[PDB]
């Protein structure tokens, strides 16, 4: 996991040490901006079927070569698995708005992503660019609050950053 | 390691001084710019995988002497080891821009950084060119003067942080020249 | 065509559809190295030492305190005045003068390291000395990032007087020793990165010390399960004290792999000493 | 550049070959311009 | 040093990793309660000569045995050094209200305190009990604000805890 | 003359011996830098019209007694002399760096000009000063540490061999007077 | 004409000697040079109809006063002399790349050059304002090879020291 | 005399400058190898009996014409003065090593010594054979390459000052011909 609980209660154990006031201070920043963090979570829970479909053929507009046989998108059975694949990325980013850090991303959906995809001849360049479509796809005083998009947008360009 | 809440105390311990309200207004200005520093450093790590890729492409754009065979930086392990060292300095300056203080810049890489490179045969004129690109894109992201990428902010002056990152890569660049 | 003294610099014209003409400019391209000036008796050119090069006085300082760091840490092994059984450096037959020539080969092969691995081991040991100490100081890392033998004799010295090393924590079943074996295979794969075998797992020079190195570990493998019942019970709690906190941060799967299999997480050896 | 080239002007010392020559034109051919180079 | 800067910019270096939003969150709790933390600092800066004298002979009331020759308080030259000794503890606790954690305490005035005092035949039991006099010596809505004493009092019983 | 290869002949002729296995680590040493020895000899003769123009103008603009009326650079004859009279010294070190030895620098120009500059007027203050302005600029080109023009080369160290160009001036320095 | 072959035999005619073993490792110096030399020469011939324009307009992008009345570039039949005279300078460059010396420059283009530019009121540094734009325009693996760019730029160093 | 701190300070008089941060690290490059040099001074002075006496005993059985009638090692007026003219160059190179500079070394014993040695009848090629043997024993104390009589020192290479004692030995080789 990955949160501020994974920082300070682990470092006090790594020092063999009490939860001193360095550790008690670090979780106060959760409290004053969990209200900032957790109206973003029900947006992509409310749009969990809305923006998966608008990101797939926005990716498949700029990656339209896949439909030949012998590639990653040779039939609709691939595309039926492909909207599963962006949503499984989209599940975890919703959960990282709850745990604070990128907890469910790294130990489940990020580490060893660069041992899988082109071995299964899946293009990694379409994977970041489907996400980079949704990275700029926001409008901060109109969709959500202004205190909600800066947790959302910093996780989506991280998904291009973590594949780097 | 050390930060702006600890730089203010460490000189006062050389004179055994109680800290008062004669220097805390520098820190009251520092705790004023809490979210303002935080609205700077998120924009650095938003796109810094693009910043590593922009720098060492543009450093190769000015100089194809590395990519020539017999050069320092030309093959595929060598570029991956180049993309290693190209990230690790951007990782470190974001810590000091978080700290407001470049003590964490100094001890963790800059102790003998300069001439491990000529212990490896690494050209130091190419190093200061690449981090100058990383200087130049970093101020465009903590302002809103990128080409396409306009993050969401609230308006106001951020040049005091832009002078703080201006005092950072050159401290590396003087420690590698 | 014809000039006037009027001031219209300002002003524009508006007819700037101006996507029809694009322009640029340049300037740059000038590195600088500080060179010595005034001349006779002198002229200096840059040289490759491939080492620490932070002073002759600093170099002869550096092996003295790390000897004192090792003799500090030999005095926690012998806190109570025992040469404790986890440290083994021989066989049945005497052969520690033959294992002198094993260790002085390791004193020599680490000296004849090439310029990549001499310099990589300087910086990975600096961040591992940050991992080796638990606390965060103004003192300890302010030796351990200028000096590297001190960092190297701390990641060896502090870690050997806990019991999270290789061949000391005994596995319970066949299931624990097998993934203990499998994580050692990637530590072979680290020190043997490709088709060349490295110079640094050479563990021998002569025919006498070839098979002496095999029977040295098999007596030391027995002395894990020989020595105690509580210090080896303290080993399996100690094995999480190196792996959970500074080796696999963020991976819960690699965190409960330690707490379900401590002896398998004890020869994971992520201190990259090329062994 | 000054002219087309920059060559050695012949009013310098050691501007000759001076190898297996006569006695009267050795020390005329060696020590070409010592008329003021030492006399001052 | 010891603060939340010593947690998250060091753990991201210990992971070899970016300052992700786990690290950016942990310092937000500094900002919302630095105003809670830094009206406590000028109290013991305003009382830096007031409460050193009231703690010494409150300790020397309950430790009155020291005045014999051959002990830790055999003359006034010891007591002239003794008000230096409580004030040097009192300097550092003032600084830990500024850095957030117990930064100047552990690397300067805490570690190896149990290798010094009774070797110099100084009683450690009087050292914690001079501090434990000042630990309960507070009045939270009257001396300072109510948001200021809980950083102060948690550092003073820590001084008995760190000597344990 | 003698090059860097003819240095080890004549003293080994003086020992009445052969070119043995002792100097093999020097006559492999000049074999290795001959890529970048020839790359360095090109760097001075490329810029030498700008180099001697900068050398007289920096000498004149800080010492205005050369533009004294009736002085050493007052007339157009005496100004066009010194543009050539300090350029041949720049030309003679361009052969001496290529040979790897300054044996040509004594028997061609340094035999005489110490007692020849005073023999028609040229003093000792600015002729020593005319060399040092060329000296800190000759080290800049071979290290690619100029201010205004960056030459596109490979990666490597140049403190060893650029050195030779300074060295070839000892010759023009002492005994320029 | 100054070449790499004319130094060898005109010295040996002045020596009164045969071509020795010493005289022929300029010819081994020739053929190691001449492999990657002539790749630069034919590459210039595939671009030069634009190159004497694209470096030729740069002196009019530097010195706009030439188009004034009373001047050298005052009308169109005098401006096509300025593209006649700059193509003949860059026709002597590829001749200088074939012979490996400097002789075609120093007889047809440099010898007697600066005595006619004064008398015909032409600027001696506007020519080197033009081929300075030939010098920075190189990116070394793309236009040339990695070594052939420096051996082409070394003849641009010769001619700007011939007019300046 | 301008010693080896002061040879760069006189050019700041010529360049109208101060001592700044430019040669601030290069002035103490002289310093940290200095007790390395000061250990390498005294053992040459400790054996000042041999290095004048061997440099003529290596010119008696190497030049048999010198002890012959006509040669300059014949009479004991000359043979006593063979080492009175020989002990000058032994003490002045220890003057050169402890001062570090050589500015005073080429006028206190080199301004004058050529034009008297044409008047005393000196074979000057044999006189540089009389100092080449003197050059090759000075390495045997400062690098401890003595196959006859060693001295105990601190283990560390002092190869930067190896031929800098010998760099003045070839200046008198040109100043005698
Ligand atoms: C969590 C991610 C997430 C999303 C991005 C949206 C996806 C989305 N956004 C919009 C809403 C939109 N609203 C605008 C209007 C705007 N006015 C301005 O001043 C700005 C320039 C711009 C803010 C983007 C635009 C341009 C779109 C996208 C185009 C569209 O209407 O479909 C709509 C159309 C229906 C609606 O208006 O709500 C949809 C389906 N839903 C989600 O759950
Ligand atoms: C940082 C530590 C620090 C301190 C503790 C004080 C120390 C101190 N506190 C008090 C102030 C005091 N005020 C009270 C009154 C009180 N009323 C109540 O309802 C409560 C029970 C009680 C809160 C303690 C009492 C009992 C004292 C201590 C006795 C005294 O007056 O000296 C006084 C007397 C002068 C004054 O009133 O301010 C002094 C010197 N100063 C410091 O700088
Ligand atoms: C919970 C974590 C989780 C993820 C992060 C994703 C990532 C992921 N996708 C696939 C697997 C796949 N992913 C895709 C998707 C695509 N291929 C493309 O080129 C398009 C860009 C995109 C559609 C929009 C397809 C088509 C497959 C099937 C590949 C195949 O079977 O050949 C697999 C292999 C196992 C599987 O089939 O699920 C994994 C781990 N899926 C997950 O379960
Ligand atoms: C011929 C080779 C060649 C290249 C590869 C590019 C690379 C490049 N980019 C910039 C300069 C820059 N580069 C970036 C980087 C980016 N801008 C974005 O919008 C993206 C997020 C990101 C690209 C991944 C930024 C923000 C600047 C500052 C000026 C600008 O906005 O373009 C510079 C100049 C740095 C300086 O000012 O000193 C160079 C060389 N340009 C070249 O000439
Ligand atoms: C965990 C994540 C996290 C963040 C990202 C910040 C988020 C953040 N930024 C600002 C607010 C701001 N941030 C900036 C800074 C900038 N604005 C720009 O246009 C420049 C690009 C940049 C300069 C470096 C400015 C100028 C304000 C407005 C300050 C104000 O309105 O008072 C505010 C309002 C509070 C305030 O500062 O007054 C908040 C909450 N805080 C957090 O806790
Ligand atoms: C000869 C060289 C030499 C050093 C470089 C130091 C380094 C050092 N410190 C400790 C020992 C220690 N080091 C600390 C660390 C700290 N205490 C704090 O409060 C700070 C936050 C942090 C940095 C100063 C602590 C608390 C101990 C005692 C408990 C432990 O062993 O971890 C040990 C283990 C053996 C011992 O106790 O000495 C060593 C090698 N000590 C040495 O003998
Ligand atoms: C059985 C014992 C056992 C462990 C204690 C861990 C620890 C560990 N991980 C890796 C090797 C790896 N470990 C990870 C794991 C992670 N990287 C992340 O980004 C996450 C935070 C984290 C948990 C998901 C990854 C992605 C690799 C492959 C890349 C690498 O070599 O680091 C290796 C080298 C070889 C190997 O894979 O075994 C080891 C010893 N793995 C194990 O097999
Ligand atoms: C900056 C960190 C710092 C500290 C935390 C203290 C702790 C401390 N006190 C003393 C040293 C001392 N401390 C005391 C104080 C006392 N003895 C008692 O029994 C009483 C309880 C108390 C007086 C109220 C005395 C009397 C000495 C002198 C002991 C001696 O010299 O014999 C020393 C030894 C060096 C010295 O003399 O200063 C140290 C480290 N002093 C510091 O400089
Ligand atoms: C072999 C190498 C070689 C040389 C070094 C010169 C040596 C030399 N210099 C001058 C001659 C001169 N040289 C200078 C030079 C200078 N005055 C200054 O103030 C500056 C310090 C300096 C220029 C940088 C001047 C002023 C004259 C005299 C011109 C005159 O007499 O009118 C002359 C007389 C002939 C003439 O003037 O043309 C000669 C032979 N010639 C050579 O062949
Ligand atoms: C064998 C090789 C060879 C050469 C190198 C050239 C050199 C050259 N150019 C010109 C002649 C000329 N050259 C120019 C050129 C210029 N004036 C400018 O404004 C610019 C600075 C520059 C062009 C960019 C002009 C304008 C004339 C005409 C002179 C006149 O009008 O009187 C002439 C006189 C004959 C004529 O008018 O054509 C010659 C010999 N011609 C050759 O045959
Ligand atoms: C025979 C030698 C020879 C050259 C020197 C170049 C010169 C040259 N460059 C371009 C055209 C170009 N040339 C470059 C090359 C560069 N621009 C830069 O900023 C860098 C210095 C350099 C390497 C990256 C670029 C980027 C263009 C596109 C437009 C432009 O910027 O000029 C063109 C137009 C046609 C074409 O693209 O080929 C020509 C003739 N081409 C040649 O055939
Ligand atoms: C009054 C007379 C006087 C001296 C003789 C010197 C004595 C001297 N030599 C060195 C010290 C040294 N000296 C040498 C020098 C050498 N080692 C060799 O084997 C070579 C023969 C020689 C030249 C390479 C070296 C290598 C050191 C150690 C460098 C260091 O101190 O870090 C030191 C400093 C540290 C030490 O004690 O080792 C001192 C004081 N200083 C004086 O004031
Ligand atoms: C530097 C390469 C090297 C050596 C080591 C020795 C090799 C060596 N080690 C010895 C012996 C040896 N080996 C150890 C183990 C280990 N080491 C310690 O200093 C402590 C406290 C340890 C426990 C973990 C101990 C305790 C001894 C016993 C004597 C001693 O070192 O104090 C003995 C003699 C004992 C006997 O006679 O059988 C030798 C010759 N020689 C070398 O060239
Ligand atoms: C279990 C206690 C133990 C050892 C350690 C080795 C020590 C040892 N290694 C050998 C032989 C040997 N030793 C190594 C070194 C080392 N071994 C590896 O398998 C890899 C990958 C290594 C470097 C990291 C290699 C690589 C070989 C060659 C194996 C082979 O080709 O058969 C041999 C055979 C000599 C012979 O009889 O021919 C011995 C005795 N043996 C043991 O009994």
């Amino acid at each position: 996991m990955k949160s501020v609980i994974t920082t300070v209660v682990s470092a006090a154990d790594a020092a063999g040490r009490f939860p001193s006031n360095s550790d008690l201070e670090s979780i106060q920043g959760n409290i004053q901006r969990s209200a900032a963090r957790l109206e973003a979570a029900e947006k992509l829970a409310g749009n969990h079927e809305a923006v998966v479909k608008e990101a797939g053929d926005a990716c498949f507009a700029k990656y339209a070569y896949l439909k030949n046989p012998g590639e990653a998108g040779e039939n609709q059975e691939k595309i039926n698995k492909c909207y599963r694949d962006v949503d499984h990325y989209m599940r975890l980013v919703n959960y990282c708005l709850v745990v604070g850090g990128t907890g469910p991303l790294d130990e489940w959906g990020i580490a060893g992503a660069r041992e899988v995809y082109r071995t299964l001849n899946l293009p990694t360049s379409a994977y970041v660019a489907s996400i980079a479509y949704t990275r700029d796809r926001l409008c901060v005083p109109r969709d959500m609050s202004a205190q909600a998009g800066v947790e959302f947008s910093a996780y989506l360009d991280y998904l291009i950053n973590a594949l780097s | 390691m050390l930060d702006a809440f600890s730089r203010v105390v460490v000189n006062s311990d050389a004179k055994a001084a109680y800290v008062g309200g004669s220097d805390l207004q520098a820190l009251k200005s520092f705790i004023a710019d809490g979210n303002k520093r935080l609205d700077a450093v998120n924009s650095i790590v938003s796109n810094a995988s693009c910043m590593v890729s922009d720098a060492v492409s543009g450093m190769i754009c000015e100089n194809p002497g590395l990519i020539s065979p017999g050069g320092n930086c030309y093959t595929n392990r060598r570029m991956a080891a180049c993309l290693r060292d190209g990230e690790i300095i951007l990782r470190y300056v974001s810590y000091a821009l978080l700290a407001g203080d470049a003590s964490v810049l100094e001890d963790r890489c800059l102790n003998g950084l300069k001439e491990t490179y000529i212990a490896l045969g690494v050209p130091t004129n190419s190093s200061i060119r690449a981090v100058s690109i990383m200087k130049a894109q970093a101020v465009a992201f903590i302002t809103n003067t990128a080409t396409e990428r306009k993050m969401s902010f609230a308006a106001g002056d951020c040049t005091s942080l832009a002078s703080e990152v201006a005092s950072y890569f050159d401290r590396v660049g003087a420690a590698i020249s | 065509w014809d000039k006037l003294l009027n001031t219209k610099p300002m002003k524009r014209q508006v007819q700037p559809n101006p996507p029809t003409n694009e322009t640029r400019a340049l300037n740059l391209g000038n590195t600088f190295r500080s060179p010595a000036f005034k001349f006779l008796g002198t002229l200096k050119r840059s040289k490759d030492p491939s080492g620490l090069r932070l002073g002759f006085y600093g170099r002869k300082a550096d092996d003295f305190m790390a000897r004192s760091i090792a003799m500090q840490a030999k005095a926690s092994a012998a806190g109570s005045g025992v040469y404790t059984t986890q440290c083994s450096e021989g066989a049945s037959k005497g052969m520690a003068e033959n294992a002198r020539t094993a260790s002085l080969a390791k004193q020599f092969r680490q000296a004849q390291r090439s310029a990549r691995e001499m310099s990589f081991d300087y910086y990975e040991g600096r961040k591992y000395a940050m991992k080796a100490v638990g606390h965060i100081c103004n003192y300890e890392e302010k030796i351990f990032q200028q000096y590297n033998k001190t960092a190297a004799a701390y990641v060896m010295g502090k870690q050997e007087t806990l019991l999270s090393c290789d061949r000391y924590a005994q596995p319970a079943n066949k299931a624990e020793e097998y993934i203990q074996k499998s994580v050692q295979m990637q530590m072979k794969k680290r020190s043997i990165p490709y088709g060349v075998y490295t110079t640094s797992c050479a563990d021998g020079t002569v025919k006498g010390m070839a098979e002496n190195a095999r029977v040295a570990k098999e007596s030391a493998n027995f002395r894990a399960r020989q020595m105690s019942a509580g210090a080896k019970a303290a080993a399996r709690f100690n094995a999480r004290r190196v792996a959970n906190d500074w080796h696999n941060n963020g991976c819960n799967y690699e965190e409960k792999l330690t707490s379900r299999f401590p002896a398998a997480a004890s020869s994971v050896r992520p201190t990259t000493n090329r062994y | 550049l000054t002219g087309y080239d920059s060559k050695s002007s012949p009013n310098f010392p050691n501007r000759a070959a001076t190898r297996e020559r006569r006695t009267v034109s050795f020390n005329a051919r060696v020590a070409r311009n010592k008329s003021q180079a030492k006399k001052i």
